[PDB]
């Protein structure tokens, strides 16, 4: 009997009851999401509360099996996933206060309004209107107003709440033996006792800081090019040797530079491939798109769709009145029930989103044999990378002209390839310094290296030094510019977006060598190759059974995340930028500011 | 055999002390004891009810949907003439050496 055969017998009963209850809850959630009424909101909340109560009871029951006597690492993985207290290690007063400030911060972010200085009855929320001014406008003064007012009216409300949130979260995390909340967050990448695939929690910082040191020569040339291109839209507002003003970057925070494409297009007389008129002219509907996606996936040696996918999924917007959250998501209700909920038009971005979501569906179909608690990606960066390589491969001219959407000859030129690589760089490369700097600031704040009277000072020093953007207005310690972003005021980790971007290109380069590709990496199509499909399926089927450093090795051949595949992907753009900055000044100075004149 | 909302009328056993013998039937409902402590006929810690149940629903995948099984097993002990299959006889002719 010992103590390891009783844990297995407990895990069996848990698996059976948990699978049942989770299916019930997921069916309720789907019924609500696809048909918004009032009684569905409660029919779903009852199932949600039942599931959470069951989970809490089983979690307090699983503590009675000490984790020291378990020798199987699968049983130990499941028990350790079930034994974690999380919250509820705090008092009742402290837990209630924490949930209260969380709801208050989310509500302030969601319903905050700012309005005009010359017409105080014209107040704009963020979602419909502020990040529509910040995305489309070419007025310096209007962008400055929208940037300053959002952080001065709504951001200043979040500071006394964030200061208490930090303390309560650190208190929660230290009662679970974690030293702070940031370490609690880094604990997703930890591996223990595999003898060759171990991974510390403090090793993530070192890995991130060593991989970022290699992206700097590419980001510097991209930054210099974008700066010299912005010195024409806003003359006498940018310095040719200084940073970039933070309110001119394309959105409210500067997370993606993708909206600067109309200003920084390399060859603006060469329109890039967009097969949307050919789809409409060939009479494509929402079902032909998903049939083509399923064909692409079955081409590499992956299964068809489950036949319950075609009957139960909602592939078009329900007409008459069936209010539904039209957001593409892949559902995994369990018990062999796979569905996709998205309201597709007939465009090209929907054609790519179909492949993106069917990638998630295939990943879920793969590991459906693992125990209930071991059904997820290897870590938080795997699922979206697996979904993103599919839309990477399905959008090349080689793939599009084999379907019939491009003319059968369609000679390509290098100018459109440079256009495409630059449009991709504004989204992929422009966000890595932002992500790194934000998560570094949050880590240092949770750790205690930044006292609470130097939060904004360090925020803007790091934004000048790492990212290379300068604020147009000084900010003292009454502001909170981090908390004005969704993921900061809503308690979400942010480092998944950094590791996913690296896993993505590692996977693509690993799968482009099994398909025996010859040209540049951005031209690769893994369709019609069953070796890439097998390499991918050897990792898709594991779930959380093995350490992520092992699942990574099964496709790539290395154990750690690498940045050389990304630079390999962007090499032609790198050479082009290196030749376009002959008389420019690559780099920036942390002294120039747009107000110090 | 499947109903929306769940068809909870099909049970199966998943906890037992020892494997079944060929063609043996066990319908007892005593409380399985996983630990070393007696529980005397009440579930709880380390004592489980041995019978689970399929929550059959029509929106399941093949492999979680109900299948009806019938097993035929034949027996040849010693009997001379027993249950046998159907044949089809021949027409009877006359006035010919047959
Ligand atoms: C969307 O949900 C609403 C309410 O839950 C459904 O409306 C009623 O549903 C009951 C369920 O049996 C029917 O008997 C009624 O006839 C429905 N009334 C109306 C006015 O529709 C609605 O049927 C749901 N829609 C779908 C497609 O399931
Ligand atoms: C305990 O560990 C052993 C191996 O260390 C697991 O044995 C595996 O069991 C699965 C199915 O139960 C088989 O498909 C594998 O082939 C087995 N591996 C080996 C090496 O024999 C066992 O499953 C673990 N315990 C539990 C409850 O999963
Ligand atoms: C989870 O929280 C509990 C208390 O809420 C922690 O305390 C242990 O709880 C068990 C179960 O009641 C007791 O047997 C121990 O005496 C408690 N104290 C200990 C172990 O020092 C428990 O440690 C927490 N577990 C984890 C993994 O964080
Ligand atoms: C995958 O391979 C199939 C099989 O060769 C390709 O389909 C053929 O493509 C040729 C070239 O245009 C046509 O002449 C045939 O009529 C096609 N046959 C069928 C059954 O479709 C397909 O184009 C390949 N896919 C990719 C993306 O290269
Ligand atoms: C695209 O390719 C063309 C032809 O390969 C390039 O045009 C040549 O560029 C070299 C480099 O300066 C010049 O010496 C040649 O005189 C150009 N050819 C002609 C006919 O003038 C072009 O530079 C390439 N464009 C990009 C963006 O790489
Ligand atoms: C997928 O479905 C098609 C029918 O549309 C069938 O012809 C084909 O054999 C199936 N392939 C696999 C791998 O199941």
């Amino acid at each position: 009997s010992t103590i390891e055969e009783q844990a297995k017998t407990f895990l069996d009963k848990f698996n059976h009851e948990a699978e049942d209850l989770f299916y019930q809850s997921s069916l309720a959630s789907w019924n609500y999401n696809t048909n918004i009424t009032e009684e569905n909101v409660q029919n779903m909340n009852n199932a949600g509360d039942k599931w959470s109560a069951f989970l809490k009871e089983q979690s307090t029951l699983a503590q009675m099996y000490p984790l020291q006597e378990i020798q199987n690492l699968t049983v130990k993985l499941q028990l350790q996933a079930l034994q974690q207290n999380g919250s509820s290690v705090l008092s009742e007063d402290k837990s209630k206060r924490l949930n209260t400030i969380l709801n208050t911060m989310s509500t302030i972010y969601s319903t905050g309004k700012v309005c005009n200085p010359d017409n105080p009855q014209e107040c704009l929320l963020l979602e419909p209107g502020l990040n529509e001014i910040m995305a489309n406008s070419l007025d310096y003064n209007e962008r400055l107003w929208a940037w300053e007012s959002w952080r001065s009216e709504v951001g200043k409300q979040l500071r006394p709440l964030y200061e208490e949130y930090v303390v309560l979260k650190n208190e929660m995390a230290r009662a679970n033996h974690y030293e702070d909340y940031g370490d609690y967050w880094r604990g997703d990448y930890e591996v223990n006792g595999v003898d060759g695939y171990d991974y510390s929690r403090g090793q993530l910082i070192e890995d991130v800081e060593h991989t970022f040191e290699e992206i700097k020569p590419l980001y510097e040339h991209l930054h210099a090019y974008v700066r010299a291109k912005l010195m024409n839209a806003y003359p006498s507002y940018i310095s040719p040797i200084g940073c970039l003003p933070a309110h001119l970057l394309g959105d409210m925070w500067g997370r993606f530079w993708t909206n600067l494409y109309s200003l920084t297009v390399p060859f603006g007389q060469k329109p890039n491939i967009d097969v949307t008129d050919a789809m409409v002219d060939q009479a494509w509907d929402a079902q032909r798109i998903f049939k083509e996606a399923e064909k692409f996936f079955v081409s590499v040696g992956l299964p068809n769709m489950t036949q319950g996918f075609w009957e139960n999924s909602m592939l078009t917007d329900p007409g008459n009145v069936q209010k539904a959250v039209c957001h593409p998501t892949a559902w995994d209700l369990g018990k062999g029930d796979f569905r996709i909920l998205m309201c597709t038009k007939v465009t090209m971005d929907d054609f790519l989103t179909a492949h993106h979501e069917m990638g998630h569906i295939q990943y879920d179909m793969a590991y459906a044999a693992q125990p209930f608690l071991l059904r997820n990606g290897a870590n938080e960066g795997f699922h979206e990378a697996v979904g993103e390589i599919m839309s990477l491969s399905a959008a090349t001219p080689k793939h599009l002209k084999s379907i019939g959407l491009l003319s059968p000859d369609f000679q390509e030129d290098n100018e459109t390839e440079i256009n495409f690589l630059l449009k991709q760089a504004l989204t992929i490369v422009g966000t890595l310094p932002f992500t790194y700097m934000l998560e570094k600031w949050r880590w240092m704040v949770f750790k205690g290296e930044i006292p609470k009277d130097q939060w904004m000072k360090k925020w803007w020093e790091m934004k000048r030094e790492i990212v290379g953007v300068v604020e147009p207005v000084p900010h003292d310690e009454t502001y909170c510019d981090p908390a004005s972003l969704f993921h900061v005021s809503n308690d979400y980790s942010f480092i998944r977006y950094y590791t996913r971007t690296l896993y993505q290109f590692q996977f693509q380069e690993a799968l482009c060598q099994a398909a025996k590709h010859e040209g540049p990496l951005h031209k690769c199509d893994i369709s019609n190759s069953t070796e890439a499909g097998q390499k991918l399926f050897n990792m898709l089927r594991l779930g959380k059974s093995e350490p992520w450093t092992l699942a990574l090795e099964n496709v790539v051949g290395a154990k750690n995340m690498n940045v050389r595949p990304l630079l390999n992907y962007f090499e032609p753009l790198f050479t082009w930028l290196k030749d376009q900055n002959k008389n420019s000044f690559v780099g920036w100075s942390t002294d120039w500011s747009p107000y110090a004149d | 055999d499947s109903k929306v909302s769940g068809n909870y009328n099909y049970l199966y056993r998943l906890f037992r002390k020892s494997k079944l013998k060929p063609f043996e039937r066990d319908i007892s409902t005593e409380i399985y004891q996983a630990g070393n402590k007696p529980c005397n006929g009440v579930a709880g810690f380390n004592c489980y009810f041995p019978l689970q149940s399929y929550g059959f629903r029509p929106t399941y995948g093949v492999g979680h949907q109900p299948y009806r099984v019938v097993v035929l097993s034949f027996e040849l002990l010693h009997a001379p003439a027993t249950v046998c299959g159907p044949k089809k006889s021949t027409n009877l002719v006359k006035n010919k050496c047959v």
